[PDB]
This record gives C-alpha cells, structure tokens and sequence, in this order.
C-alpha cells in the first residue's frame, strides 16, 4: 500500500517536475530502450531515434497519466481505468517491463531532482511507480 | 557447462517419450489460456476466445508442433545452446518482435505440461534438469536481441 | 482478481487435493529447492535432503495456509494477515521467490491431478498463487 | 551485455570521480531504506529505526565501504567478472546464506545514487553501460551458489 506519507512525498516531487513531465517521460523511455533493448520489440512501428517526435509525444502521454494517478494518488484504479483496460486488451506488454520501466522513470528522476531525491522520498517513488504498474497490469487476466 | 551426467541423462530419458507434435500444441495452447497477454503475436490465428477454442485451434496446434521441433533439435546440442539457436534468435528479435519473456513464460508452461503429462515419473530431480534446460533456451532464443 | 469461475475452480481443485495437501506442500518446497538452489538461501537451518521432516513439516505448515486462503478466498488479507507480517517483518523473502514457490506448487498439482489439471484450471490456480502470493508480500514496505 | 571499448571507457570514466567510501555507504543505507527486508542481514548493526537512522547507522556505512570496494576493484576485472567474484561468490551462498536478487536490488540502488550524484552526466547511454556492469557483477557473484 502506499501510505499518506508515501502520497505527500510523491505529490510533493513530482509537482516539482512541474513543466517538464514531457521531457523527462522522454527521457526515461530512451534510458528504456537503451539499458533493456528488449523493450524496443514493443516499439517495432516507431522512430525511437534520439529526441524523435514520437518518442517525445509517447513520453508526454506517460508524464501525463502518471500526474493523474498523482493527482487521484487515493483512487487510482478508477483513475487509470481507460489505460488498464487497453494494456490488458490491446498492447498487451508483459508485466515484467512495467519494472524495466519503473527503474527508468526513478534514474530519470534521481538525475533531475537533486533536492529532493532522498532516501525516503526514493522508497516513495518506487512504491509509487510499483503501485501504478499494479494497476495497469490489473486486467490482464 | 550446467547440466550434470545425471541430469542430461533424464532430459534425454524422458523426451524419448514426448510426442513433440501433442506436447507442443498442449503447450503453445496452454500458454495463450494462463498468459492470455501472449495471444498479442498471433492475431491471424482464428478462434482464441475460449480454452476450449484455443486447445481445439489447428493453428495453434500447427505452430506448437513447430515450436517443439526446433526445441526438440535443440535438445541434442545442450552444450551449444546459443550457436544452435542464433538464427532463430535474431528471427524473434528482427522479425516477429517477440519480448524474450515469452520464452521464459513457454518454458514454465512446458515444465506443468510434462508434470501433468507424466505425473509420478516426473520427479523432482527430472523437473530439476528440465528447468536448466528452459532456461538455457530461452537465455539462447534471446540472446541476439539488441 | 479473483473471478467466480477461478474461485470455483481452485476449490474443485484443493477439493481433489484433500488430505494430500501436507505431502504435496512438502513435494512442492522439495521441487523449488532443487530447481531453483538460490530458495535454499532462506533454509540454512534445514536438513533438505530427500525425506526431510523439516520440510515435510514445513510443508505441512505452507499446504494449511493455502486451504486457510482457499477456505477465506474473498478475504485473503485478513485470513493471511499474521504470515504476512510474519514474511514481511522477521523472515524478509526476498519477492521473486514467491513466483519460484508457486510455480513448483502449479507442478506439484499438475504431477497430481491427471482429470482436473485443465488449461482453465491451471489458468485459475496460478492467479490464486499470484493472488497469495501479493497478499504475503503486501507489508514488505 | 558485452561492453563495447566505448562503453568501458565511459565507465572507467565516470568511476574515477567517485568517492567509494560515500556512494557505499549511500548505496548500502538506500538499499535497507528502499528495500527494508535487506535488513534481514544486519540485526547485529543497531538502530535501522528511521530512513535517518539507516542512512547515519555507522556499522552500514562501514559494510558500505566493504561493499562498494570490493566493487570498485572487480571494474579493473570486466573481461573476468566470474574469475574476480568466485570465493566472494562461494563465501556468499555457503557461510552468508544471501540471496542473490540482493545484488540486483543493490545494482538498481547503486545507478539511482549514480544518477542523483552525477545528475546529466549520467547520461542514457552511461546509464546502459552501467546496467551491464551490474548486471554482470550480480551474475558473478550469484554463479557459484549451489
Ligand atoms: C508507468 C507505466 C506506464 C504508463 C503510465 C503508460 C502509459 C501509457 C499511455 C498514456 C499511453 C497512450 C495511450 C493513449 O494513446 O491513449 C500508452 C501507450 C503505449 N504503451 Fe504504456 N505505459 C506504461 C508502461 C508501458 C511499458 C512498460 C511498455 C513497454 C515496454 C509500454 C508500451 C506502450 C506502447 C507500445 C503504447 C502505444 C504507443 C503508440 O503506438 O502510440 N507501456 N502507455
Ligand atoms: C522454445 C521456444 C521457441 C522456439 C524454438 C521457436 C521457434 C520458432 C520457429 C521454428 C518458427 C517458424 C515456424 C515455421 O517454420 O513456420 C517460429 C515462429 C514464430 N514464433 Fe517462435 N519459437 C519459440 C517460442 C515462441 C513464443 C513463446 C512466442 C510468442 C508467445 C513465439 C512467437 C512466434 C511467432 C509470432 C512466429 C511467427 C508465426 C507466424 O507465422 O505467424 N515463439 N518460432
Ligand atoms: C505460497 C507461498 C507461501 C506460503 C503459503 C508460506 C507459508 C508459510 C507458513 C504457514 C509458515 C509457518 C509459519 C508458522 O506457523 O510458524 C512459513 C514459514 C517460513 N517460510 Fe513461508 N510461505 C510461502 C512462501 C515462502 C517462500 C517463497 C520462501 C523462501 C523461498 C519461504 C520461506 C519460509 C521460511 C524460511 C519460514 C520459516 C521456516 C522455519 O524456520 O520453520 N516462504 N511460511
Ligand atoms: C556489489 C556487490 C557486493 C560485493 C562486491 C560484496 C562484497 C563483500 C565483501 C568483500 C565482504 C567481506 C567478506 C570477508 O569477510 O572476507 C562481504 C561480506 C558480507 N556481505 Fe557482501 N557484497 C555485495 C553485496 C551484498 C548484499 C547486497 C548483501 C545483503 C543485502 C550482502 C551481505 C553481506 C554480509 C551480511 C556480509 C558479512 C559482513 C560481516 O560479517 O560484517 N552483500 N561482502
Ligand atoms: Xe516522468
Ligand atoms: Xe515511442
Ligand atoms: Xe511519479
Ligand atoms: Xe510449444
Ligand atoms: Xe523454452
Ligand atoms: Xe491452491
Ligand atoms: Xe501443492
Ligand atoms: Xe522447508
Ligand atoms: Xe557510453
Ligand atoms: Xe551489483
């Protein structure tokens, strides 16, 4: 579970990503596909070249959905219900990247926030980046 | 290399009694029912919507005697594991997109096919060797992937 | 998670188990450590060899506590709430085993249960073991 | 999971600016925070009460330091990283009974505190580099259990 300290820890980094949730979606996909390439077989229709437009338009969707769950920290299964369902039904990624990525998107952040990536705050965010892949592979059977 | 005398042994002893075309179809079906995700990589295979359907689909069948076979052939270079499966590997990779999870996922369900299949004679020691086995193919499969 | 037809299926199961449940408990952890020789990192005050009373016992020990989850399959939690402080707090297994534990339970059923071992079936118990398995490791952190 | 030249020299690299006693004992004290059943090792090390108290506890920063040197030496050894972590290996499984998942958990703590210490020097592709060498070294010191 993630506790109210975890949500207050949370809420409190990630509103100091602020603006550049889109770049730093990016660029934790690319941390992504470089450190585990066996990602890029989910990627197989995309230019996954260095700051391609899709990989910066995909890395601002996740940005986005990841400060909705933030933002709705106490319900997130309702609040990523539309995502859930077509991770389960239609893109259909193995549970297993969700870590690959998690890992990812916490570098990227530990690299961008200084300040604010302590101890605490990293157990935090790994709980966090857990519990939403929780839920986005929660329909998958 | 990893496995032992004991254990190549049993590998070899029990495969004498696989129907490679059965156990395949029975695997590749099991696969899309208990990781129904893993049904991703074949959208043109027809009727998927049950396990009944998924058992009973030709297609499925079809390409589970296939799989098998290579694994089969595989089976007789226990050493060379990544030299025998290289060209496939690059296939998987290049080609079919395939997340080399997948192989890790097949193995687990070929191990409870075998276990289900042979029930007693599958002994603790055989599903040992045999694990090695799974996982030495799919660390094979995978292992052009870039 | 957990759907009426998988409940159903896991109790026709557990059900043709019966009174083996102790003897496949212990043929289960026997399977695990023998496939997967990191599980007996956990076990350094066992005799594990074949035979082994401290693993029948144990075995014994994990097979009640699945009939217990099987007998409280709509309140898991609460049911498995002491063996979850218990792994998180004092025991501290490492996550991944979990999946190395039930997959050999998924084989030792399978060993076991020619008629009932269907594709459903199968596909249900290995939700119910993964079921269990996130409820033991629910208070890690 | 080979390095290419490139990627060593990245690695060597970085590596030199690295304060081993500090990122050892930040590495070790994160590892028990992020992931408190490590902790399961180090009853006999005090007061793990508080994030505060793992982080300050001098008996982690002193495995920290232990740790993270044996590490800093294996990098002049990445063609031989199984030669290298062999007794460390056997020492590992047979006397210290730690399961090797905690090298994984304490390679992805150690690129975080990387990646928080280096902030964009730490680029994607040292990233890469990195998770190859931690990788590797998990591998090594996990391939004599038994
Ligand atoms: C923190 C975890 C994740 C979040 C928050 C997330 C979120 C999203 C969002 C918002 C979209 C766009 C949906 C839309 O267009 O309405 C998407 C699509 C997609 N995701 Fe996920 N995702 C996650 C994990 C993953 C992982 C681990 C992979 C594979 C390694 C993956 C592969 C894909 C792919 C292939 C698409 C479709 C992209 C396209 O064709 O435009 N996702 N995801
Ligand atoms: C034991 C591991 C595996 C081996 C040795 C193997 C081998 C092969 C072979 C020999 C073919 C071509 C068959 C032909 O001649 O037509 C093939 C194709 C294919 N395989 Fe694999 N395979 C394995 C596992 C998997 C898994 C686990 C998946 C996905 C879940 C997968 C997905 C595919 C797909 C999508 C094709 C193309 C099928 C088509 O024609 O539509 N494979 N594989
Ligand atoms: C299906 C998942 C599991 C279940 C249902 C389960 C259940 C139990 C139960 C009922 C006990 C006895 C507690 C008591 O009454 O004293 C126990 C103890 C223990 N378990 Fe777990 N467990 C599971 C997974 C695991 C795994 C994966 C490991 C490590 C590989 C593990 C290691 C241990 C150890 C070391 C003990 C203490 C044994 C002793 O000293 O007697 N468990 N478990
Ligand atoms: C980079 C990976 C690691 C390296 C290079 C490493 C290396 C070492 C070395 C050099 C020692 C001293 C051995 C001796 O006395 O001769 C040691 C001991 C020890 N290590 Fe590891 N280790 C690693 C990871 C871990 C992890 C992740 C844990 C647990 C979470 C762990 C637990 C222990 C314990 C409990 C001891 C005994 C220390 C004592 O008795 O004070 N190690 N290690
Ligand atoms: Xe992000
Ligand atoms: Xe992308
Ligand atoms: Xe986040
Ligand atoms: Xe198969
Ligand atoms: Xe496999
Ligand atoms: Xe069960
Ligand atoms: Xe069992
Ligand atoms: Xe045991
Ligand atoms: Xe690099
Ligand atoms: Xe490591």
């Amino acid at each position: 579970v993630l506790s109210p300290a975890d949500k207050t820890n949370v809420k409190a980094a990630w509103g100091k990503v602020g603006a550049h949730a889109g770049e730093y979606g990016a660029e934790a996909l690319e941390r992504m596909f470089l450190s585990f390439p066996t990602t890029k077989t989910y990627f197989p229709h995309f230019d996954l070249s260095h700051g391609s437009a899709q990989v910066k338009g995909h890395g601002k969707k996740v940005a986005d959905a990841l400060t909705n769950a933030v933002a709705h920290v106490d319900d997130m299964p309702n609040a990523l219900s539309a995502l859930s369902d077509l991770h389960a039904h239609k893109l259909r990624v193995d549970p297993v990247n969700f870590k690959l990525l998690s890992h990812c998107l916490l570098v990227t952040l530990a690299a961008h926030l200084p300040a604010e990536f302590t101890p605490a705050v990293h157990a935090s965010l790994d709980k966090f980046l857990a519990s939403v892949s929780t839920v986005l592979t929660s329909k998958y059977r | 290399v990893h496995l032992t005398p004991e254990e190549k042994s049993a590998v070899t002893a029990l495969w004498g009694k696989v129907n490679v075309d059965e156990v395949g179809g029975e695997a590749l079906g099991r696969l899309l029912v208990v990781y129904p995700w893993t049904q991703r990589f074949f959208e043109s295979f027809g009727d998927l919507s049950t396990p009944d359907a998924v058992m009973g689909n030709p297609k499925v069948k079809a390409h589970g005697k296939k799989v098998l076979g290579a694994f089969s052939d595989g089976l007789a270079h226990l050493d060379n594991l990544k030299g025998t499966f290289a060209t496939l590997s690059e296939l998987h990779c290049d080609k079919l997109h395939v997340d080399p999870e997948n192989f890790r996922l097949l193995g687990n369900v070929l191990v409870c096919v075998l276990a289900h299949h042979f029930g007693k004679e599958f002994t603790p020691p055989v599903q040992a060797a045999y694990q090695k086995v799974v996982a030495g193919v799919a660390n094979a499969l995978a292992h052009k992937y870039h």
